[PDB]
């Protein structure tokens, strides 16, 4: 529902990289290049950004008030 | 009938990871230092979260869980603080803990991004990693929601929980050529040469070596950002030395009592 | 139904998600679904032995 | 619901001894050291150090059960060298070695930074 | 006195307006209901975009 | 002196509801309303 804070297997902080990864994908980069541009060497930490689903948006659509 | 004279040589020192080499030491010592790197390294981290008003879309415990995982720079504070369990006072005293406060409320129309930068610490030096590269996203708030809480941090080590795990990933590897045959390749040609392999590209693996002991352990400790890597190594060495010292004292007392 | 051809905006505002397949009744506040039963086709001659 | 707390793996409980010596009877000069609230970290290195010592005929540790935080170290020396002093010597030299390693690592770092 | 659109009844208000327009056979009432529904939809779209 | 404040379903407006009273929002008028968080010492361990 939200990007984790750390890679389950490794432990490297990955939570602070979701917005950057999205920006890099948006401008021109491709995933395979954006991932190493952020500095994710081990394939264990890449699954965090590739596989992660972003449901928090759908959750925010149900605004309590206004 | 005594110990050995290990040597050390750093190959790559940065503010993010350290790659060094240890020579003339036993495998047990190397792997033990590794396990101390991962498990027994003092570090600060959030451990007590009191939530006063949480109107976000995530659970109450989700916020505390995430806040448990945000690293905190402890370069010179972990050594000074004392474990809360061994403190001699009630409530989280500043001498034995670091307090945190967070109070955000999405008023404008655009969705907020409550990042670690909202964690206003009382102490100057104990802050999340934002000094010098976005910040750890905690939760997203929408107009009308709010999140008020305060949490305290305390010293622990990875063995108790992962939050106290300073190292991202320790790359430990010795004898890059399979000279001691500790592993048997069914088809050696099919395997790629190790980064530390001195062997040329023709031969697949070094010839067997009967009278050969493991030396030249290669380390690639990688700090998560809480402590500096060389600081992790120094703390691990000091902690292991202390554990041995305590054990020796206990054994001495036991023998004397007998 | 009240959500016949309704945009995802209104669905979200009605505390419902656009992904819900639907096609299930609400009795006493429980989602009831009818299992498709099967039987022998009618008006067809079968010769069993 | 019955998950034990995380502090039971390293913190001693009131009344439990950190280290207990128990002489064995099957062979002369053989003792079993029992350590509470420890793991392979603090047993494997001692095992190796005891192996280095030539006067130590047998040396080995074990973990009775992973869920239990306890280890047993068995040591058997020549008749003229009690296992207690073997253990003390092993720990003393191991501490000396780690201190020397720390000093060398520190000097290597301080030289690596602009040097 | 309290205006209707505020704040969570946008979809309910739109459905009510559509139902009233469908029920009403008058042309002027139908046009007014359609215009009100279109205005409500536009306001909701603007709020969502913001 | 606690009148057991409630939160309207869709208005998200507070209401003062006492015993032996209908459950409705002060305005519009709906039949759904949730309670407000306790005031107790909700303390979690970030474990
Ligand atoms: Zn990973
Ligand atoms: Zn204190
Ligand atoms: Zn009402």
């Amino acid at each position: 529902m939200i990007i984790p804070v750390r890679c389950f297997t490794c432990g490297k902080i990955v939570g602070n990289k979701w917005e950057a990864y999205l920006g890099l994908l948006q401008a021109e980069y491709t995933e395979g290049d954006a991932l190493d541009a952020l500095g994710l060497k081990r394939y264990c930490c890449r699954r965090m950004l590739l596989a992660h689903v972003d449901l928090i948006e759908k959750l925010l659509n149900y605004a309590p008030l206004e | 009938p005594y110990a050995n004279q290990p040597t050390v040589r750093i190959t790559e020192l940065t503010d993010e990871n350290v790659k060094f080499i240890i020579e003339n030491t036993d495998l047990a010592v190397a792997n033990s230092i590794r396990r101390v790197f991962i498990a027994e390294v003092p570090i600060i981290a959030i451990d007590w979260v009191q939530i006063d008003a949480n109107s976000s879309v995530l659970h109450d415990e989700f916020i505390a869980h995430r806040l448990g995982l945000i690293p905190l720079t402890s370069d010179d504070i972990v050594d000074k603080l004392q474990y809360s369990r061994d403190c001699t006072c009630e409530e989280f005293c500043p001498e034995c803990s670091v307090e945190f406060t967070l109070d955000v409320r999405c008023n404008e129309d655009q969705t907020r991004h409550v990042t670690s930068r909202d964690l206003i610490s009382n102490s100057p030096r104990v802050i999340p990693v934002t000094s010098r590269q976005d910040d750890i996203l905690i939760v997203k708030l929408r107009k009308g929601q709010e999140l008020r809480l305060r949490a305290y941090a305390k010293k622990g080590f990875g063995k108790e929980h992962a939050k106290w795990n300073p190292t991202a990933g320790v790359a430990f590897e010795y004898d890059p050529d399979n000279a001691l045959r500790h592993t048997v390749y069914p088809k050696p040609e099919e395997w790629p040469k190790s980064e530390y392999s001195e062997l040329d590209e023709d031969e697949s693996q070094a010839p067997y070596d009967p009278n050969g002991k493991p030396e030249r352990f290669y380390y690639n400790v990688e700090s998560c950002g809480s402590l500096r890597p060389e600081t992790i190594v120094l703390s691990a060495l000091s902690g292991l030395k202390k554990k041995l010292s305590d054990l020796q004292t206990q054994l001495s007392h036991e023998i004397q009592s007998d | 139904c009240l959500l016949n051809g309704l945009t995802d905006r209104d669905l979200c505002e009605l505390n419902e998600c656009p992904l819900d397949p639907g096609g299930y009744f609400i009795i006493n506040g429980s989602e009831k679904v009818l299992i498709a039963q099967e039987k022998m086709a009618t008006n067809t001659v079968y010769v069993f032995a | 619901m019955n998950a034990p707390p995380a502090f039971e793996s390293f913190l001693l409980f009131e009344g439990e001894k950190k280290i207990t010596i128990n002489k064995d009877t099957k062979v002369p000069n053989a003792c079993l050291f029992t350590i509470n609230k420890e793991d392979h970290t603090l047993g494997n290195i001692i095992k190796s150090q005891l192996l280095k010592d030539p006067q130590v005929l047998f040396a080995g540790y074990k973990v009775p059960h992973p869920l239990e935080h306890k280890i047993i170290i068995r040591v058997q020396t020549t008749p003229d060298y009690s296992p207690q002093e073997a253990f003390t010597n092993a720990i003393t030299d191991l501490i000396s070695e780690l201190s020397l390693l720390e000093e060398r690592f520190r000097v290597a770092i301080k030289d690596k930074q602009e040097g | 006195f309290r205006k209707a659109p505020p704040n969570y009844a946008m979809k309910k208000t739109q459905l009510l307006k559509e139902k009233a327009m469908a029920e009403d056979l008058g042309d002027q009432d139908k046009a007014k209901q359609i215009q009100d529904q279109l205005n409500e939809l536009e306001e909701r779209a603007e709020a969502l975009d913001r | 002196q606690q009148p057991m404040i409630y939160i309207c379903g869709e208005c998200h407006t507070e209401n003062e509801i006492k015993s032996r009273d209908p459950i409705r929002c002060r305005e519009c008028g709906y039949r759904i309303m949730y309670k407000k968080r306790t005031k107790r010492l909700v303390v979690f361990d970030a474990r």
